[PDB]
């Protein structure tokens, strides 16, 4: 009976959530119109860890939606499985986010706060055992950069114990999008580092680079993207909604997976994946699926680990399999690269099995990764922050918005702070 | 008569727990519905079932378990499967929250909110009884659920009762597997505070099971349920004299006073043979001279640790099926005149040598074959002392600078329970020493 | 640089004819099991959209059993006063649910609503049957004005539904002008809500005329008894049907100035003219 | 035009759940099984997936082929009854707010027993 | 267990393995889609496939094969056509621009960007192989990429893997029938390359399938699918005898170790002995004397030159069908009593005899008929010398006054491997006629 409560924030948070909300309603047996239309009763018994029950058979999901605009909200109650939803937590306003840190941390976003704090409250307090929150954003905006940030400090505040997830769609040194992305980064970063739990670091261009070389896939648009979103989402927390021989919750996870509290920024993955020229040819097993997790080229952070160091990797396989396999595939894989793996952690993989598969996969497994590498990320953002916010380029909505440069700084020095960690927490030897 | 309490805390508890009563059950013919299934006659002359299972009036079997599980993941199967009217609904005893592998969660935050529950089950199971022999504590040292509340609850149990026998059966960490990344945090932190209010400690370890079940079962992948039924098999060696007459018994107040020297020494390690599969036990010919033999070899410990580079203090013979102490004489011999096992100096003696009549079970789908003799080691010596060094050489690097401390130290638990955890397993290794030598 | 069809082999064509096939195996799994949208709307085109024959009055009044079809005459002033609305056209009371229970069982199966859609036309979706409800009423017998009557659909495709109506209670209201609700039930909860009487026109002649027998092809006021409120189109404001866009219908006492009937409480009862049992019957 | 911006709508919401992360089939139905339950609870086997107990040599592979970890049970998913138990009350919940129910606790509770109960 | 890796470079070579295919699913009774249809409950394991195909996933069995060209539309014929789902698709590499019968081109610049990716492929296949036995390298010494590509692949399979077999299934060019212009320089410069990274290099002579075809299979206009069909039937019966059970078998080592006396002498010729329409064998009693007479028979050769102009060192002697040793011996015994035949002095015993019971299978839709026997033939006579010496003579009249060379030199290549090349194939010629003396 652990309870997440699912939030988003954003254009891109809106849908990816719908994407993940799509790959769980599937997976639970929820019809569009939101009853169990089921049969097997394993599912129809952790349902309540994502769903509320209603009346009838319908389960209603636990998601508080935010966005500062009727529009991509109203697209996701209008697309498939958009029927599921509460009307009370489609909290949106009638403005617009500007793309702007400032206008959605302390202007007509903030307003929106309370009501979106009464709507967090009562999805809170409808619980009896909360594991924590799971707030998936955008992390370039405004709606998912500022008001997502300040809702989990917020959120942070009153409840100081659950578990605070975080998926981040962090920008990439390709592509573009917007202007003002290492602003809108450093200054959801800061806040990030030091109010989250954990949090996942999602990468389009990652995305975009998986497209290409695991799925081929020339028009892919953000229906893929966001259903490789969805299935990390899904994997990461199998083991509450469903048994194994081998659980893992979330603070289980965390707990395994961060040292240090201001470490806790990961690189997910998922790795039964193939084209569909090669979907009938591939044997789904072990060793294979283990190896398409380790390799680098499956990330779905843009950060490269082979130039950094794994702090710590965690593993969930879905489906039955073998705990030997598993065990002596991970011993395997750690006795081959042990130079990427730090040499004051011995036993650098936390293991788990859940029963389930996904949909049309028998075996399939998803990857954490807390490295080194992870730190390129942080110094390319500080190092088009330092480029910008030497000549005050596009500073004075900031500024004008109600700010001071002073928080611009203190974003920056902290950002370059946890770069400093990262990077002594690389080749500083055991003896 | 010879009543004894399993209690089976965490996850790899519960699962080897499931195991070891589905054993049972087929032991003592047992239905899953927890009824005889009264063809049996007899006439209650069978009651070599009372060590394990009560009589609730019509003939409904309960056992004398208490299940303990701080998430409701692997009780909550066995409370929807077909052993669901089996067990007593609150000996299956749930928490809400796991304490997610932390020693701190579970000792103090989530482990003081559900020990009184499970004090008062094991309180009402234990005044239901009439000569209770001692408690079977089944946990792995994963750590919180499992070493954790373990540690709580033998710390309570100790104040408690008195002089019954606590018999652990611990699932301790491999050298090269491990599934935990703080394992050697709690494995340190509660053998600190489990080596005190212990009496014999059985390691179990499931590189070494899966080495048993590569090389002698064959089976190049097995799961978790292959190694608990081996647990199950060697749980049952253990307690079957408790149950079924034989040439001579050995009891559990038999058992401490012949395998600790010394009470910090309480570390035994068990073997079990043959493991042979039913494609190769009828061509092997499985007598008592090379069964001893195939346990005494070192590739057969279920520790993962070599017995060559160590000394023999006592050993525990179990002998069960149509087994004679002639060859179980002859066999000691051999055993004893090889210069490979090497026993100790001020030990000239000690085969603690039982021997039951009963033959040992099989299991429906299961991997051993059906034998007619078995031998369990339970061995004490001074091999796990390497076992400890590299526990606490692991230890030492993580916490050489802090690493995954501030989880235990913000769940409220002070620090200087590491330092005094790392000061008791170096005097566990001097004590070590100083007794090989 | 430059792409072309899949069907040319020069770049990503083996995996777009791959996804291709599969996208293609997936459509005739739909196909073959039946759930393709597009044979759904034909089904559902196909076995509601049917003719049915009406029923032919003899001496010109409705009787019992007669199956006929309530219609609402146009507004008197169709000259467009502001450029914009439309005036109210001609409309015939029907039977509407969503998608779902159109989709699959194929027939009008629980609780409905009803709306009022433009199109003139004897059909299974707006065709009735005038049923008693006291017992003992012999069929063929007048149906006459103040006479408790139940108006339910035909006995085939649609499970004989009948019509009901609610309060203006904060749980069930009609989807667009908050007011009374018009709904077809299968169940009948109480027999009480699914039970209506007729209205003679001029409201002076009407406590003589209670008894009288009712004419058909004249317009009469349809009047529910629990909470005394007439049918009405309510235009300006339509309802989302599979078939269209079609008006709202409302039990609401509209009344004028002159604290009587106004233009959408007039509701005329049709039967078939006596040349082909189809269509309708013309006005008087 | 109105025809585009819906084609590209439709192209942005982006391919499916079946054509896209599913292998071999697209069922869930069939894996919907736990260990526990082909274990515990017997579970025997059915149709072509019976696998023999004599366990006999490969030279392919250089072992015994038939591994029950690498051949799980097939067939009907896992069930308790609480799906059942359930749906009873949701029976019960339909039966329920009937309008014409009027029914009171006193009506409920108190009724005539069984001739056996006395 | 024992698999074979075949890799096909050129048209010639992915021709000959589109038939090759046709010819191993017809004989292992799997549909084009990749499946086995039998599926015969009590029966119906056969796993005899494991040869040549891999099983993955959804009962579906891919072939060890790796469809290697640098440029489509043959490759592209074989992804379109009805062998469309058997192939994987990472297995088909294809480049974009062809070699254009330009050793140079196909060793030095196009292959280089491909070469890469298919040792990736060959790796991977290697990877899931368990007891490999060696490769089967189908290509063809006219030129293009048969030649440089294949030559390439040599060198990093022999840097890589190293002691594996690798036998080179060679198209040779005829005395009189030559396609290509500039083929003597292509096979001359194949042969300085992979006279080094061979183990057995059969080529095959397409003037005598001609022949064959119209003599004996009585057919007037045949095509290359007639020619790649019987050096499928070549390949199949000389892989007959890992893949199918019998009597006195061979491997791939049994086969290059009785073949190859010399380092340098590894070339043998292949001839292949049922080879009668159905007309012909209806009014035929084929017998074991009758077909060995008939692989000795000089018209049946498949390369086009007259043994009886050369002397044979070694003989592997593949019987396959309704065999007798004794038959076998009693042939050999009369061949050996045949003067006309000439063996070597130096090897006064020569036959490497292996018999298997599975007849071949007639391809549907073939020219072949079904038999109850047949023999294969590889034997390293003295007189390919012959060949070797008239493109040796061409090469020399070419190179006389440098034509074709400077496309050659402008695309990256010196002369100086072309003199190097020709004082190899000089040196291969003394070789062979000092070994013979
Ligand atoms: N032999 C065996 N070991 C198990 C089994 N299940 C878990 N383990 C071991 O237990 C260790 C971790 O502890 P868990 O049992 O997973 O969980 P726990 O002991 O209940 O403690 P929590 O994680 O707080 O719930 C792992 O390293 C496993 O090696 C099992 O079924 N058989
Ligand atoms: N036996 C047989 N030989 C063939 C076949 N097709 C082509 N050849 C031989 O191939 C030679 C021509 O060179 P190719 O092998 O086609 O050239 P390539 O290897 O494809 O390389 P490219 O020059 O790039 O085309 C001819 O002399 C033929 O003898 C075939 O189907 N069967
Ligand atoms: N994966 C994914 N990324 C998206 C999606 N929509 C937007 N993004 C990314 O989000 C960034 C902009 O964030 P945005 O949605 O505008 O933030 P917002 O305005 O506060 O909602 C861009 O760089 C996009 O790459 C989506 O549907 N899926
Ligand atoms: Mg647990
Ligand atoms: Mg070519």
């Amino acid at each position: 009976m652990r309870e997440i409560v699912h939030m988003q924030a954003g254009q891109c948070g809106n849908q990816i959530g719908a994407k993940f909300w799509e790959v769980i309603s599937d997976e639970h047996g929820i019809d569009p119109t939101g009853t169990y239309h089921g049969d097997s009763d394993l599912q129809l018994e952790r349902i309540n860890v994502y769903y509320n029950e209603a009346t009838g058979g319908k389960y209603v999901p636990r998601a508080v939606l935010v966005d500062l605009e009727p529009g991509t909200m109203d697209s996701v109650r209008s697309g498939p499985f958009g029927q599921i939803f509460r009307p009370d937590n489609f909290v949106f306003g009638q403005s617009g986010a500007g793309n702007n840190w400032a206008k959605g941390h302390y202007t007509e976003g903030a307003e929106l706060v309370d009501s979106v704090l009464d709507v967090v409250r009562k999805e809170a307090e409808s619980c009896d055992c909360l594991q924590g929150f799971q707030l998936t954003h955008s992390l370039g905006g405004g709606t998912g950069s500022g008001m997502g940030t300040l809702l989990i400090s917020k959120i942070r505040e009153e409840y100081p114990d659950r578990i605070m997830n975080t998926f981040s769609v962090v920008p990439s040194p390709k592509v573009s999008d917007t202007v003002v992305e290492p602003y809108n980064a450093t200054l959801s970063v800061h806040q990030l580092v030091e109010n989250t739990d954990e949090t996942y670091c999602i990468d389009n261009e990652a995305l975009y680079d998986i497209c290409f070389r695991t799925l081929k896939l020339t028009t892919p648009t953000y229906g893929d993207l966001n259903h490789l979103v969805s299935a990390t989402m899904s994997g990461v927390t199998t083991c509450l909604r469903f048994p194994g021989q081998l659980n893992a919750d979330l603070r289980k996870l965390a707990v395994n997976m961060v040292p240090f509290p201001r470490l806790h920024f990961f690189m997910p993955g998922f790795a039964p994946l193939t084209s569909r020229g090669s979907q009938q040819y591939r044997a789904l097993t072990v060793p294979e699926l283990t190896q398409q997790m380790f390799d680098a080229k499956n990330m779905m952070a843009a950060c490269d680990p082979r130039h950094g160091r794994y702090l710590t990797v965690a593993a969930i396989f879905r489906g039955r399999m073998s705990m030997k396999e598993v065990d002596e595939q991970m011993l395997n894989v750690q006795n081959k690269n042990s130079s990427y793996f730090v040499e004051w952690i011995p036993n650098n993989v936390k293991t788990a099995v859940c029963d389930i598969p996904p949909r049309g996969l028998k075996m399939s497994a998803t990857f954490i990764g807390n490295s080194t590498a992870i730190q390129e990320l942080f110094k390319r953002i500080s190092e088009q922050f330092t480029a910008m916010f030497r000549r005050k380029a596009f500073l004075h909505w900031y500024t004008g918005e109600g700010m001071d440069e002073m928080e611009f700084t203190e974003a920056e020095s902290n950002m370059n702070d946890l770069v400093s960690e990262y990077q002594q927490y690389q080749d500083a030897t055991a003896e | 008569m010879r009543e004894c309490i399993s209690i089976h805390v965490g996850q790899a508890g519960v699962q080897i727990g499931n195991a070891c009563w589905e054993l049972y059950c087929l032991e003592h013919g047992i239905q899953p519905d927890g009824q005889m299934p009264s063809d049996k006659t007899i006439g209650g002359g069978d009651d070599s079932f009372n060590t394990f299972f009560s009589e609730t009036g019509a003939g409904k079997h309960v056992p004398r378990a208490v299940f303990v599980d701080l998430e409701p993941t692997v009780v909550d199967e066995v409370r929807t499967g077909t052993y669901r009217q089996l067990f007593h609904p609150e000996q299956l005893i749930t928490g809400k929250e796991d304490a997610a592998n932390n020693y701190a969660r579970g000792h103090y935050t989530i482990g003081k909110e559900i020990v009184d529950l499970v004090l008062d089950r094991i309180r009402k199971l234990a005044d239901q009884c009439t000569g209770l022999q001692g408690f079977l504590i089944f946990h792995s040292f994963g750590g919180g659920t499992g070493s954790g509340f373990a540690s709580l609850l033998m710390e309570r149990l100790s104040v408690d009762y008195g002089k019954k026998s606590k018999l652990e059966f611990a699932i301790y960490p491999a050298p090269q597997i491990s599934t935990a990344v703080v394992e050697p945090y709690n494995t340190i932190l509660t053998t600190h505070t489990t080596l005190e209010h212990s009496d014999c400690a059985f390691m179990v370890d499931n590189e070494a099971i899966y080495d048993i079940c590569r090389r002698n079962l064959d089976i190049e992948r097995p799961t978790y349920t292959n190694l608990n039924r081996l647990i199950a098999q060697i749980v049952s060696s253990i307690t079957a004299s408790l149950r079924f007459d034989g040439a001579l018994n050995v009891d559990l107040t038999e058992f401490q006073t012949n395998l600790v020297p010394y009470p910090r020494i309480h570390f035994p390690l068990a073997t079990y043979a043959p493991v042979i599969s039913a494609e190769k036990a009828y061509h092997e010919q499985l007598s008592v001279a090379e069964i001893t033999n195939a346990c005494f070899e070192p590739a057969n410990q279920m520790v993962k640790c070599d017995p060559r580079h160590g000394k023999y203090m006592a050993c525990c013979m179990l002998y069960r099926g149509d087994v004679v102490p002639k060859d179980v004489n002859a066999a000691i011999a051999t055993i004893k005149t090889k210069r490979t096992i090497q026993f100790v100096d001020w030990c000239p003696t000690g085969f603690k040598v039982g021997i039951n009549y009963q033959p040992p079970t099989v299991v429906p789908g299961g991997d051993l074959a059906k034998v007619q003799r078995a031998v369990c080691m339970l061995s004490n010596t001074t091999a796990i002392a390497e076992a400890w060094a590299r526990l606490d050489h692991k230890f030492d690097l993580m916490y050489a600078k802090r690493a995954f401390v501030h989880w235990y130290v913000g769940e409220g638990m002070e620090e200087g329970e590491f330092s005094e955890a790392r000061e008791d397993l170096a005097a566990l290794e001097k004590d070590y020493e100083e007794v090989g030598v | 640089v430059r792409s072309y069809n899949p069907s040319v082999r020069v770049g990503n064509w083996n995996e777009d004819t791959c996804l291709e096939e599969d996208m293609v195996k997936d459509f005739l799994e739909k196909k073959e099991k039946g759930e393709l949208l597009i044979q759904k709307a034909s089904n559902l085109r196909s076995t509601i959209l049917k003719p049915s024959d009406l029923s032919v009055t003899v001496d010109g009044f409705v009787h019992f059993g007669d199956t006929v079809v309530i219609m609402n005459e146009a507004a008197a002033d169709q000259v467009r006063t502001q450029p914009g609305v439309e005036p109210r056209q001609a409309n015939v009371l029907s039977v509407n649910m969503s998608e779902t229970k159109m989709h699959e069982t194929m027939r009008f199966e629980g609780t409905c609503t009803a709306s009022a859609s433009k199109s003139l036309n004897p059909c299974v979706r707006n065709t009735f049957v005038i049923a008693p409800a006291q017992d003992g009423i012999p069929p063929g017998s007048p149906l006459t004005y103040g006479q408790h009557f139940r108006l339910c659909t035909l006995p085939g495709v649609g499970g004989n539904l009948v019509l009901q109506s609610d309060r203006v209670s904060f749980h069930a209201s009609a989807e667009k002008s908050r007011k009374q609700l018009i709904s077809f039930v299968d169940e009948v909860q109480s027999p009480y809500l699914t039970e209506w009487r007729i209205l003679c026109f001029n409201p002076q002649i009407r406590m003589e005329s209670e008894g009288l027998p009712v004419p058909a092809n004249q317009r009469i006021i349809f009047n529910h008894c629990k909470s005394n409120e007439d049918l009405c189109v309510v235009s300006g404001m339509s309802v989302r049907t599979p078939f269209g866009r079609e008006y709202e219908v409302v039990a609401h006492t509209d009344l004028d100035s002159h604290r009587a009937e106004k233009d959408v409480n007039h509701w005329i009862i049709k039967t078939g003219e006596p040349a082909q049992p189809t269509t309708l019957a013309k006005t008087l | 035009d109105v025809m585009t911006r819906r084609a590209a709508k439709m192209r942005n919401e982006g391919l499916d759940q079946t054509l896209l992360f599913a292998h071999h089939n697209k069922n869930l139905k069939n894996n919907l099984i736990s260990w526990y339950d082909e274990q515990f609870n017997k579970r025997e086997r059915s149709g072509g997936d019976q696998l023999p107990e004599l366990r006999h040599w490969d030279g392919q592979k250089l072992a015994w082929e038939p591994e029950k970890t690498d051949h799980p049970v097939k067939g009907a998913p896992t069930n308790f009854g609480l799906k059942d138990r359930l749906q009873e009350k949701w029976k019960t919940e339909e039966a329920d707010k009937k309008l014409s129910d009027y029914s009171t606790t006193y009506g409920l509770d108190y009724k005539n027993k069984p001739r056996a109960a006395l």
